[PDB]
């Protein structure tokens, strides 16, 4: 009884991991990446600007 | 009996109370745009206070059986 | 299952576990004002809050951001411009709070995502080996703060912090003069209506009502969120429980949304205390 | 009936006469106009005019941007 | 340019604008420009 | 059997009642539009009066229904 | 006979709301379109409130009519 | 007996909440209808088309609910 | 006895309800088309307002007589 | 005895708060879709499939509470 | 007995429907209001006071309905 | 209990019947201005049909809370 | 007994109509705020400003009956 | 007792059906204008997107409040 | 549900602490991100020196 009816619980949590790598994961990876690059790239300038 | 003559008179009550309601929306709906209309044109403002009066005619029609009912249940009603 | 049933929505909405002190912890029947045994969880989840920032702080270093740095960065970076950008004049730590309330709120209501009986449940484990297991199945355990003294406390503080912005105009008959919805209604006994009770109801609510508003708004939106996660769990075997899934999508959909709206909301009212004049 | 159509451009007139109807494109979209229209103005898509004569011929005026009164 | 026509003999009747007003009457005024500008070059080269 | 009566006089007001609201306003709001497309065309005028005829006769149809069964309510009614 | 009393008060009561809450509504929607009419065409005013007055005249009839029935069953009432 | 009372406002019910919508949806089709084919005169049988079309798609539900009311008055249930 | 002090009092809270939900819409209709008329022509705002206080005059009239009804059931009730 | 009759006039506000609403919907959003059409005729199609989709979208929770009734009507609980 | 829910029935009926009238009511008259200040900047405080003026004049009969309705909860009359 | 049954099941109905008939209107406003937005920028429909979308989800909420505790009074029903 | 369900009733009346109220102003005020903002985007504080002086004037009464209801589900008269 | 419980379950139900009714019509009402505005001006979609949740969290307040209350009503009344 | 003041209380206690008590750590941080940018704007200056 109580048992079983976790059981559905537990597909639960596998299908919404599922479907957070698939939507939620990328856009915030990327998002994080990319302010990284421009954050990196300005240093960067800034680097050979001082040489 | 009493019962059936209180709510026979709610009945009749509710008659003219939806049917006026009804009315005083519909005339204020027309003419706003009727208005607004003769506004824009004024030279047509006697060919379109005929349609007015035209629509208003076709639109009354169902409000008014409905209070002739409520009248009729006021003075000779049936169930007595 | 129907007595089950009706046993387990007796013990899921148990206030705080309910402790109280000459008493023992408690018997689903005492109603009084003693203790409570949820906002300590709560306080439980703050500390990683706290900790988590402090983990940044210590860290100065003006170097390329790792991933977990690089997010706290938006967030506060977010959260500033917000507070920037909307709001203006003088500042007294009204972001640093404003940064605080939002994420605390937030993670509050993250919490909602488990399963309603798992922790519960695994908590048979502690009512088996200490405090026996019926004192368990009679009201022992507690869910997310999502009880509505946990967030009176938390609105009232902002109205208390509301009137000490809204004394900053150095008298307090200066600014309970203002301006009325009601200035005029010349009929008399229309006049003997208005002066006394209009007037009062005026003043009733035209300050106190908002932080209540407050409250209950997110009050409403995590017990509704949780009662509906308690009345899914019916009929498990031919199912794929296609009622929790995008209900749950929804469900964190709104979190942050709600988390949002307090936070923008009040900042909104310390910007209103803070007028000049 | 019949209303006074003139489409003149900024060297010269190009076309005019008299008309029955007149389609043509305006910022909005398309517009039909018949005598005894109210005062309107749009600006003109950069389309084909389309008039349609009493006899029922129909001539055709290719318009490149402009105002349209 | 002769502004005052058509305050006394103006009516009692406006357009129906498509687009809101100032938009078409920058549209206006911009090709108004442009006409002026050239028959004003016309001009000079009959002049020429 | 005199409830039963009163209840089928509250039902046989309400029919109506209900149908006169929405036609009043229907037709109120299908009239504004209709003297503003002909203020705005003039020429069109039988054009557009054929089509608000032919609209006007597929919109009245279910309140009218529900008419027939007041009035059936009214004189010869079931439930006796 | 108690509840036929109170269930009179009731229905006359209905029977100028319903009547109040129409007029009040169409009263605004018309004077809305009236106020635009009046500013884009201010040498107008004349006329177009002439038009106001048959129309607003031509409105209230119907809940005017409910206040009557509404005042005879309060003053004098049937049923009794 | 009283639930036949009961059973005869219930198809009232029915009946009229059905002509209420219809009343209202059909005008609110039709107003936005007329002014359209002003502006365009020329496409008019096609948009009528397009009218009949999603008159059909409307009027469902409430001439659903018609069906029902007549049926508690003819044959009723519950008796 | 206790039934008619209750219906009574039930139609007296209708009477101003009715007529205050009326008067509420109607108002707001009225202003946000005044608000528009007298900021698109700001030189014409006494004349526009006068109109305004014109149209409110006539707009609240059988609500106020609503209210008026209540009032009256309120102290001296028919009935008793 | 006195349940029967609530229950008709339950399954009644169902279908019928379900038709007024549909009615009025329907008839809200074929007006802009007119309007729409008339103004952009070479766009018919891809509009009318999109007012499919959003048609399929509307009715759920009134042909939802349809189901409902109609369950009250013929094997309904509270027997 | 009765009389005492009555008259808090109809407490809250006066209350109710001021209420719903005025949240109604002042919605939108502040949308146009927003909409007419965005189109003339400079003329706010004359419309602010325009404003305010009418909705002093709006609120009148929900204000007695609510004193009427208040009176009724602390000491009504029919006891 | 009778009685109890008949009036939850009365309670059931408003759940699932006012959260139907607020959807059913929701959608069509929505929809609407939909439609117009797409024709007069047709190259910005994924995008506006996500935003749509966003919309929709945001506003069923509370019917679908309701049909909820609809389902649950039909079949598990408290006060027995 | 009686009594106390009429007073629910009533008190649910009382949140119940100014929350349907408020529901509707919110959305007509926000509605022509969001077509304000799009047109003049560089006057957004203004605005703000001015909805929610309108948002706080409006909100009013629907808190009263809420504060009212509120009153009756706890300590309430009549009793 | 029995109709206690009753009345009971219609408060809730009607708190519950009233919320959502206005939410429903509320949502939509903000998302066609907000639809309209992003249509019009599309580079502005963030900011408008906040002032729309802003808008929206704003709105709900009331009725979902209500909501809260008829839930409690539901499993932990009083009154019993 | 019921009132049980002691939430409350431990509610705006605990609030006003984790708050007043942890705003520094955070006052610390707005500066990093500012003087990048100062870097980020000194490195722009450099090339006019060019």
């Amino acid at each position: 009884n109580i048992n079983l009816t976790l059981i559905g619980q537990a597909i639960a949590f596998a299908f919404f991991v599922a479907f957070c790598m698939k939507f939620v994961w990328p856009p915030l990876i990327n998002a994080i990446s990319e302010r990284q690059r421009k954050i990196a790239d300005g240093l960067n300038a800034a680097e050979k600007a001082k040489a | 009996m009493e019962l059936t003559l209180g709510l026979v008179a709610i009945a009749s009550a509710i008659l003219i109370a939806f049917g006026a309601l009804g009315t005083a929306i519909g005339f204020g709906l027309l003419g706003g745009r009727f208005l607004e209309a003769v506004a824009r044109q004024p030279e047509l403002a006697p060919q379109l206070q005929t349609r007015m009066f035209l629509i208003a005619g076709l639109l009354d029609a169902v409000p008014m059986i409905g209070v002739g009912i409520g009248l009729f249940f006021i003075f000779a009603n049936p169930f007595v | 299952k129907h007595h089950l049933t009706n046993m387990t929505y007796g013990k899921m909405p148990d206030g705080t576990w309910k402790l109280a002190e000459t008493a023992e912890e408690a018997h689903s029947m005492g109603f009084t004002a003693i203790h409570l045994d949820s906002m300590g969880w709560s306080i439980g989840l703050g500390v990683i809050f706290c900790l988590l920032f402090w983990i940044v702080a210590r860290a100065a270093n003006a170097g390329v951001p790792t991933k977990f740095q690089s997010a706290i960065e938006m967030i506060i970076e977010f959260v500033d411009s917000s507070v920037r950008d909307t709001f203006h004049g003088k500042s007294r730590l009204i972001a640093p709070l404003a940064l605080t309330i939002f994420v605390w709120i937030f993670l509050m209501n993250l919490m909602d995502l488990i399963p309603v009986d798992w922790i519960p449940q695994v908590a048979a484990f502690v009512g088996a080996n200490v405090f026996g297991m019926d004192p368990h199945h009679v009201y022992f355990k507690i869910v997310p703060s999502t009880d509505p003294n946990i967030t009176l406390g938390m609105s009232l503080s902002v109205f208390v912090l509301i009137l000490f912005y809204s004394i900053r105009e150095k008298g307090v008959g200066g600014f309970v003069g203002e301006l009325a919805l009601n200035p005029f209604n010349p009929s008399n006994p229309v006049a003997k209506a208005l002066l006394i009770p209009v007037n009062l109801i005026l003043e009733l609510v035209t300050f106190l009502a908002r932080p209540i508003s407050l409250a209950l708004r997110l009050f409403g939106n995590m017990y509704a969120g949780e009662l509906i996660f308690i009345l899914i769990a019916l009929l498990p075997f031919w199912i794929q429980w296609a009622l929790s899934v995008p209900w749950a999508i929804f469900h964190i959909l709104v979190i942050t949304l709600q988390a949002f709206i307090f936070m923008m909301l009040t900042i909104v009212y310390l910007s209103m205390a803070s007028e000049k004049h | 009936a019949t209303m006074q159509c003139d489409v003149v451009s900024v060297k010269e007139s190009i076309y005019s006469g008299a008309v029955t109807m007149l389609i043509a494109k305006g910022a909005g979209g398309e517009l039909g106009i018949l005598p005894g229209h109210a005062p309107l103005v749009t600006l003109l898509q950069p389309g084909p005019i389309r008039v349609l004569l009493e006899n029922g011929t129909e001539e055709i005026v290719y318009v490149s941007g402009g105002v349209l009164e | 340019a002769e502004e005052g026509d058509d305050l006394n003999r103006t009516y009692g009747w406006d357009y129906i604008y498509e687009p809101e007003a100032e938009e078409l009457l920058n549209g206006l005024l911009v090709r108004y420009i442009e006409s002026m500008v050239y028959q004003g070059v016309i001009e000079n080269v009959a002049c020429e």
